[PDB]
């Protein structure tokens, strides 16, 4: 005879997780880009170096 | 709803089991006539009128 409070805890036991999901694949996601063009800036930067 | 005036003992608890419910099948648990031989079965009210 308390099945709201079950669903209640359920709701949010199922709402956090999905936010925590989503921010940790969008971190990643976002990551890896950075770094692979802070890497093909770095190769650009040594050969404007050498031509100047 | 109730046309007689009283309490509905945990009636959001009912709307809440009712909620995932696909089907239900109305069945005669208490037959009316056989089940009271030594009582009056005939009871109305003014609360609860039909076609006047
Ligand atoms: C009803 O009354 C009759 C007649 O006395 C009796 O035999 C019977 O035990 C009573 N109860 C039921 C449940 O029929």
């Amino acid at each position: 005879l308390e099945k709201r409070m079950e669903n209640l805890n359920k709701k949010v036991d199922d709402g956090f997780l999905d936010i925590w999901t989503y921010n940790a694949e969008l971190l990643v996601l976002l990551e890896n880009e950075r770094t692979l063009d802070f890497h093909d800036s770095n190769v650009k930067n040594l050969y404007e170096k050498v031509k100047n | 709803g109730t046309c007689f005036p009283g309490d509905f003992a945990d009636y959001e608890e009912l709307r809440e089991q009712l909620s995932s419910v696909s089907s239900f099948e109305r069945f005669e648990i208490f037959p009316k006539e056989r089940s009271w031989p030594n009582h009056t079965t005939r009871g109305v009210t003014a609360a609860c009128p039909h076609a006047m």
